[PDB]
RNA sequence: UUCAAACGAGGAAAGGCUUACGGUGGAUACCUAGGCACCCAGAGACGAGGAAGGGCGUAUUAAUCGACGAAAUGCUUCGGGGAGUUGAAAAUAAGCAGAGAUCCGGAGAUUCCCGAAUAGGUCAACCUUUCGAACUUCUGCUGAAUCCAUGGGCAGGCAAGAGACAACCUGGCGAACUGAAACAUCUUAGUAGCCAGAGGAAAAGAAAGCAAAAGCGAUUCCCGUAGUAGCGGCGAGCGAAAUGGGAGCAGCCUAGAGCAAUACAAGCGUCGUGCUGCUAGGCGAAUCAGUGGAGUGCGGAACCCUAGAUGGUGAAAGUCCAGUAGCCGAAAGCAUCACUAGCUUAUGCUCGAGUAGCAUGGGGCACGUGGAAUCCCGUGUGAAUCAGCAAGGACCACCUUGCAAGGCUAAAUACUCCUGGGUGACCGAUAGCGAAGUAGUACCGUGAGGGAAGGGUGAAAAGAACCCCCAUCGGGGAGUGAAAUAGAACAUGAAACCGUAAGCUCUCAAGCAGUGGGAGGGGGACCAGACCCUGACCGCGUGCCUGUUGAAGAAUGAGCCGGCGACUCAUAGGCAGUGGCUUGGUUAAGGGAACCCACCGGAGCCGUAGCGA
RNA sequence: GGCCAGUGAGACGAUGGGGGAUAAGCUUCAUCGUCGAGAGGGAAACAGCCCGGAUCACCAGCUAAGGCCCCUAAAUGACC
RNA sequence: CGGUAGGGGAGCGUUCCGUGUUAGGGAGAAACGCGUGCGUGAGCCGCGUUGGACGAAGCGGAAGCGAGAAUGUCGGCUUGAGUAACGCAAACAUUGGUGAGAAUCCAAUGCCCCGAAAACCUAAGGGUUCCUCCGCAAGGUUCGUCCACGGAGGGUGAGUCAGGGCCUAAGAUCAGGCCGAAAGGCGUAGUCGAUGGACAACAGGUGAAUAUUCCUGUACUACCCCUUGUUGGUCCCGAGG
RNA sequence: GCUCGAAAGACCUUCAACAAAAGGGUACCUGUACCCGAAACCGACACAGGUAGGUAGGUAGAGAAUACCUAGGGGCGCGA
RNA sequence: GACCAGGCCCGGGCGACUGUUUACCAAAAACACAGGUCUCCGCAAAGUCGUAAGACCAUGUAUGGGGGCUGACGCCUGCC
RNA sequence: UCGGAGAGAGGCUCGGUGAAAUAGACAUGUCUGUGAAGAUGCGGACUACCUGCACCUGGACAGAAAGACCCUAUGAAGCU
RNA sequence: UUCGCCCAUUAAAGCGGUACGUGAGCUGGGUUCAGAACGUCGUGAGACAGUUCGGUCCAUAUCCGGUGUGGGCGUUAGAG
């Protein structure tokens, strides 16, 4: 059955495929089935990174005060330190409020203070 | 009329396979595939005839509207019977100079103003139908917003889409 | 400035990524005097007075084709018509021509060899006598075996025997695969296929029919009646008829004398006349100036038009050209209708005549014998014969109807090689017929037979003098053109593939390697405001699809790319959505002054009352 | 009740019983759940075991299972 | 609001057509990039470059409606690759000529192989591949001024050779006729078909290519006609051979 | 083909037959180039495969064996 | 003395032998062969080819021919 | 049995011409364990500069072959 | 035939895994390819984990993994 001419239909069918394949090492931008094989994994581990970003982050927080526990003097955990806001009444400082550490490591100090006294 | 290969691979050849066993090559033959170039063809238009039985009382009701819709607006009016003697267009265009509309602002000109005969002078004219004051179709009526009647088709189409 | 320690960019044979510039190659978009279908109107035939199909030749050199044929791409005659003529792929050379030099059409002459061919033979287009095939019908002349008579033979006048025939049609003979979810019944096909004959229509056809005691009443074709009834391992499956509505629609011959073949009609011809068609042909309207390489484009204005169908001309006009509406023409040669004529048959009225079954074994009717006939037969026999016989799906009686044993018969109905016009939401050279450019060729096989690739530079080619390098292959310039970043691989020319240049990453780092976070570097930013392109390193992390309870794999398919490639169509039935009408609704065939498939047609089907064998 | 389906060789774990030596992710039944037609977190890596069963974005917090020396975030925290 | 097979509910795009010689285009489709804005998505819109012609907005209608796999089909293009191979082991080289270049061309001096053979002649087939003058991209699995490559000319002249022509075997066909559903088979007179049989010369020379055919010297057979002598001849034959 | 005989049927001073000049005329039509156990044949190619007949020398030897030499034909077409 | 130019003997299974054959892996104690025997036909044969005709078989003819098994020869070939 | 040496045709290098089976994609190390349970690409760990040539040649259930073995499908083709 | 038995030694003259190591190495002798024959089974075609004779199993390999040998670069001022 002479069909309706793909012609300029499926050339873009896969051309698409391609300007989305323009940062890639391997030759998995030169073909649609080298290509076919990484969009699906740009396909899924985009959905995943997009839920990982979050947790990615979740274990760094952590990581930089850990770095920042084992100098100060709280050699026991950062744990307790929650807790001290916890059971004192501070909503702020959060995981990623601690970058407080880093920069301006002055403020940082005085929580280290007030978390004693709470607890 | 769209004819295509019926029957596939019954084309000016047959089917004359190879030995098809410990080759390599696709298992198939040669040939009216039809997938391979010089064959028949699998799927395909026919000789087709697509033409809908409508029934009567149907097509009467869905006919009046044409005109009703038409007389409501403001578009080109009846004339009279004298209008089938003129032999020449000539003679029209000086008319159609009247009613307004000379460029022709499109195709909106159903002329209908003849009755036992057709208009060959009104025909010539690019754009312009010369309808018979009978089967007066939904189609050629809404083609063409503008419509130009007379005294006498007026009366023909009492007779059908009337009483 | 000297010794050590802790670190360290810079460096690449090559490579990866992004980008720029090309090659290979080829698709797509666009356009095609050609195919694929169909409608209307014609043509359905040629041919031993020698064909289809070919070989060998022919023009001024001239291989291949289109014709023709050694009066060989030309001749004779008439006509139309109008000028150029020597066909085409390539000019040129040498000319014929301005009231018959070509071309177009009709009527004739000519038409080697081979092929029915018909001289014999034959690896066809060759050979050898020679003007001769062999048969059917008729006549004459001869004439065996035994006196006649024949047989046989000879001669002459016709026809027949050829197209190795495209479909339709009649007749003879005659499967399987497959269906019956197994398969020998059956069905599938009495199709395909083989063979014979004729017409262009054939076949069939005015009825010992059907129905029925109402009446119709030739055959064939179309739509219904029922795809019911019936038939069948009643399984598969196949599939009536009566009746009704339409297209079409006329009925006649053969089957002892006298006066006697005059009248009335039907079927034809040697030829010719007329109407209407076919094969050449003629008449056939209308504007400019401005932008652009060019305009038939746009803007202003005007004109013709029963002809703005269409196409072409260097890009969309109806007004440039060829045509188109309409109006005319054809010394002749012909088809189909009428009117008149050689010859044979055929013809009126009256009074008659009027052509013999079944049993068994088969086929065909929807019907595979079953209660189920009838029709056509192989074989053995074989009555009556119109105050007689047959048919009414066993038979019988009654009644009714019809009476064949010999034949012919237009139209409605079928199909198509081919012809002319036109149409088609058919395709467009990997499409469509295998063939839209000298392919069913070139090639493959002994052969039957099988069976491609390959499209367009531009409007006109002005398709590139000369100059420079080389072996006087090839290229670059100079020029032509609006373009040759169009020039003979040439249009628009992507992808797969193959390279150069530039920025970044890249030797102590490994696992379908991307992704998230993410430094530095080469550039681009904003009169900071921390961003747009590459990416060290880091956390995770075993293609897709198919088939499976289950794989990433040692489960399988796939080298890449372009194109191409798999639930469409017809009829019918049952539902859902929706629309018109409504216990009513709705047609099929056909007719049709049909811009139009309306109107008419309601023959027929479905539904509201059912149930029961 | 009506229209269109799909699928009839499934596997595994816990539990209650036939087969085998109560040997097998073996085979044959019943029941529940999962896989099969739902990821992910955890058992190093193991679909069928456990938790929880994914409309989506988010450098947003708190939890389940499983853990908290380093390697991948988290107690070499306290008492016996 | 995970989702396979499946069921149901909404849309985009492509070719064409109706609504369209309305409108957009030579101040210009198609092919590629970009704006990475927009929609749930397939995509759409605008635009630069290149390029050369038309194409087509909106709704609906009719579709041969978009595939990276069916050991698919057609064509082109990668990789193993520039690895193997360059095809009996009868080695080769040199001095010169010509040419842009030649170990393999030509010419000369030799080596080496074969020697009933990789000599010549002839039949079948092939069929112009023979000769000469030039050219070479392609064909010669190296080049090539070489070639049985290509493009132009030239060349096969016998009554005695051979094939036709007489005759004939296996065998084929085959008037009339005998048979077979049609077709056709078989088969005789007769008529075809061979590797069979039947009359007739060679030796030299000549040409770039032919020669028992051209030329020279020397001969032969058959038929018809004519002259002379003698004698009786005579069919699809009998007999001998 | 040739020779001879043919109820001497037909012919019958004829036409013919044999021979002689081994006179004269005539003897029409085709192929015959090249190769041919060869690379132009048959096998897809210039694949050492296969393929009838004829002529066929010197020396050693029984021998168209074999080896070495004639005439003649080649070194087989990628080299170092 | 080069080229050229049988390896020999002994015992044993089977087939007498030569020959033929699975043309492109088996050629063998396979097959074939003569010998012997059984059986059918006096015939236009049986029988084979063919729907037929016709024809092969034999223009011979039962010391013929056709079909089957066996199958050189030597000793033999039982019972049912 | 322990084979060695030498002479030729290839192999190796260079110059000219110039293939293939096959292949989803590559930055295609080993080992243990695990895994529809004998994978380099999973997990842990060890080892390891990047890139050729020649050669030996186990892995990639390598290549060619939808196997001629078995079974299945009320398949087919012959034979008895 | 692995094995085993036998003759003759050694200090002893081991077992087992490695898809019963090893055919992309040879051998392929045995054994499910086609031939043939004996015995047996069936009327027969054939059949039989009985025996006997004969009976073509390819490949210049990229990568992984090895036997060896180089081309660059990095150790930093450049080299021996």
């Amino acid at each position: 059955m002479t069909r309706v001419k793909r012609g300029y239909i499926a050339r873009r069918r896969r051309k698409k495929i391609r300007f989305f394949a323009s940062s890639f090492r391997g030759a998995h931008s030169r073909l649609t089935r080298t290509i076919a094989q990484q969009k699906i994994r740009a396909l899924v581990s985009a959905h995943r990174d997009r839920d990982r970003q979050k947790r990615d982050f979740r274990r760094l927080w952590i990581t930089r005060i850990n770095a920042a526990i084992r100098e100060r003097g709280v050699y026991y955990n950062y744990s307790k330190f929650i807790h001290d806001l916890y059971k004192r009444q501070l909503l702020l400082n959060r995981k990623i409020l601690a970058q407080i550490a880093i920069l301006n490591p002055n403020c940082i100090y005085m929580i280290y203070n007030e978390i004693i006294k709470k607890e | 009329t769209a004819s295509t290969l019926t029957r596939a691979e019954v084309r000016g050849g047959g089917r004359k396979p190879y030995p098809q066993k410990k080759t390599g090559r696709a298992r198939r033959g040669s040939q009216g595939s039809p997938l391979r170039p010089g064959g028949g063809v699998i799927f395909g238009p026919k000789p087709r005839d697509w033409t809908i039985k409508m029934n009567k009382k149907e097509r009467r009701l869905a006919l009046s509207t044409a005109i009703a819709s038409a007389v409501g607006n403001s578009f080109v009016v009846e004339e009279f019977a004298e209008n089938f003697e003129k032999p020449k267009t000539k003679d029209f265009i000086a008319a159609m100079q009247r009613w307004g509309l000379d460029p022709a602002e499109k195709s909106l000109f159903f002329l209908m103003d003849l009755v036992e005969n057709v208009e060959k002078s009104g025909r010539n004219i690019r754009t312009l139908k010369l309808l018979t004051p009978r089967s007066l179709n939904l189609f050629d009526v809404l083609n063409a917003e503008k419509l130009v009647f007379t005294e006498g088709t007026i009366q023909y189409l009492n007779q059908r889409y009337g009483v």
